[PDB]
């Protein structure tokens, strides 16, 4: 195997097959990075065993196919720290795959091509293009909301829900949630996955490219994205994702309206004196007027008090501020509003100028 | 529980 | 006690004050700034036992006399978190200290002034002044050499010395070292402390805008730098401090040059590939080149030849790459010079341009 | 030593 190429035209494939990577995995060959050369074509793929990312480098220059595998993070690292404009020459040797750029020579530690652990091939069973900048919107717009390590597996992801001609994510952890739905204009069928939180992640991470069109491929038990001259694919998450229409409060009788950017910054300084772990802030709302009030151990006070547009009784109602913050931050907004009920019900926020995302954020008891 | 659980019903 | 300032006003204060400090003291009023308000100032202090920081703000609004010490961190965040333009409100109320601005308001727990640990008083022995820009200057071309935690105390700091019209710095952890020497301008006595390497970078820290001048002021058991409205004070390290000039090495019969860039990138791609623990690079020196290798202990290897100027027998010296590196780094300049002897013997290096500052950098074995 | 070490004494 042999090539050679511009390291203009490595890095970014380099730096993206990279992301399933650990940095520290614990099998040798899931550091490595899959070096394939054939018909005019470099591929590059980096793998955890859940997911994979192939990279695609068309070769212009001489080149022999063969493939091999080799240490993912040092031989990024030798390609950038070359100087722009490089020429990288690569050629198998064995045990050994050497690096040259001119008088700038290496020799990294290969693993057998065929060791390179694969995910099984699968079928495809829906697929649909949008622009990488939707995409890109409805994972933004969720991901802070998946669960991390819940024994409930299910939840340590985000759904994948194509209906009618929308396409809607949706991440929770049983105490907050985030839906967002956006039209692609393709007539969709009812189809539902969980996406492995790593896996949203990594692909949040490979759209740059704006109104660059993404494909996406969904078999039974896989999902793919075709991203440029990336592919990404990984596992599904099996279970059953909660219905997010169930923890929507019905019959809302209170109704807030405010600022978004003021809503925010009084949050974050009542937060300062909240509860260093439970980070419990109350807020009180009364005609046309928001008191938010935090206190912790030590016996320190915060009160905010903010004009808002406000309709319905007064009530006391508790909240994790991080949960807030986090849905006020993800907001990137005017004016936020607020639909409650009762001190212990389901609390939902949203652009008051946008219904394609919505939060639900279940209160604490304060 | 300090702070409520979500009710999927 | 009570003031009210511009937030404009009391954030760079509350902010270097803070420096002792460190989110984690080990003594709860470690952790607090003593706020004295008397004679039309507003004085903020912060120590951690061993140096103290003090900002004065000029109080232009009513105001009364008093003291007390609130939690450091809380109540710069506080004010960070106010809007631009705020106005700062503060009333102490016995075993708390109330803070309102519009309407955000908040109440910090106190600790009596009187426990607030201050330094004891001493007297100077030697004053000097200097513009910022030198001092900060001197301490950044020496401060990556001091030790860190070494048994020899005296290498866990920065020697400051006088000398006829010179300010010099000295810094070495045993294995480098690095001098720096500017002229002051002013006739002072020979003269030599040991500031704690905490203290040096407090100090460092506290050094903005090059234009204004500094005042020093040592003592035979403590230094004061006086910046602009800030006082800081630091105590100093017992122990005799080795000479510098006993480490350069002396006739040295092998000299090399060469553009400080393509050095420092050399040795940068090398690194990739040498020991993650001892870091070691070999050196080749030999008629107008240089040749540096790796290698670690997966047998992968790393060779760089550069073009430079060298002149004396050809010679293998081996190098810990990183203490390299931070030579090469601190040396933003052009080209670097290189004054060896022998394969264990000291190498001191220098900005080919200018012998303000030199470096010391002992080989390793190999 | 794998590391030479300064000698000022
Ligand atoms: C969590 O910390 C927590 C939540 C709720 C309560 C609580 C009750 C829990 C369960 C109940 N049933 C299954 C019938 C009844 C509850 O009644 C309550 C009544 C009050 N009052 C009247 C102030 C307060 C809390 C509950 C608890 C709890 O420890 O009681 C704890
Ligand atoms: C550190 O790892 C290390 C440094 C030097 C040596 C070494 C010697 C150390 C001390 C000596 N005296 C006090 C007289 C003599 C040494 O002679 C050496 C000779 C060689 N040759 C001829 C290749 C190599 C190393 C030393 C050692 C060591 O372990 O020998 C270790």
């Amino acid at each position: 195997m042999k090539f050679t190429v511009e390291r203009e035209h490595l890095l970014k494939p380099l730096q993206q097959v990279s992301g399933p990577l650990g940095g520290r995995p614990t099998l040798p060959i899931l550091g490595n990075l899959l070096l394939q050369v054939a018909d005019g074509t470099l591929s590059l793929t980096g793998t955890d065993l859940e997911m994979e990312m192939v990279a695609r480098v068309a070769l212009v220059q001489p080149h022999e196919p063969g493939a091999t595998t080799v240490p993912a993070r040092k031989f990024f690292d030798i390609c950038r720290g070359l100087p722009e404009g490089a020429e990288i020459a690569v050629q198998l040797e064995g045990e050994r795959m050497l690096v040259r750029s001119g008088r700038s020579r290496f020799s990294l530690s290969t693993l057998p091509a065929a060791d390179f652990p694969n995910l099984d091939d699968w079928q495809s069973e829906v697929e649909f293009t949008l622009p990488q900048a939707t995409m890109k919107r409805l994972i933004e717009a969720t991901q802070f909301s998946m669960a991390h390590q819940d024994v409930r597996y299910y939840l340590n992801g985000m759904l994948f829900e194509t209906e009618g001609e929308e396409l809607r994510t949706v991440a929770t952890d049983g105490h907050r949630l985030a839906v967002c739905s956006m039209p692609i204009g393709q007539s969709l069928p009812s189809h539902s996955v969980i996406v492995p939180r790593k896996g949203v992640i990594e692909l949040m991470r490979m759209l740059d490219g704006g109104d660059n069109p993404l494909r996406v491929q969904i078999g039974s038990n896989n999902i793919r994205a075709h991203v440029g001259d990336f592919i990404f694919t990984s596992k599904l998450v099996d279970g059953r994702f909660p219905d997010y229409r169930r923890v929507l409060p019905k019959n809302p009788d209170k109704h807030l309206e405010a600022g978004c950017d003021l809503l925010k910054q009084a949050f974050a300084r009542a937060a300062i004196l909240s509860n260093e772990k439970f980070r419990g802030v109350r807020l009180y709302v009364s005609e046309n007027q928001l008191k938010i009030t935090a206190n912790n151990p030590e016996q320190e006070e915060a009160e905010e008090i903010l004009d808002v547009t406000y309709s319905g009784a007064e009530m006391e109602i508790g909240f994790n501020v991080s949960y807030v913050l986090d849905v006020l931050n993800a907001l990137k907004c005017e004016n936020v509003r607020m639909m409650l009920t009762d001190s212990v019900s389901s609390v939902q926020i949203e652009d008051a100028a946008s219904q394609s995302a919505a939060y639900v954020v279940m209160p604490m008891r304060l | 529980s300090e702070q409520v659980e979500l009710e999927f019903d």
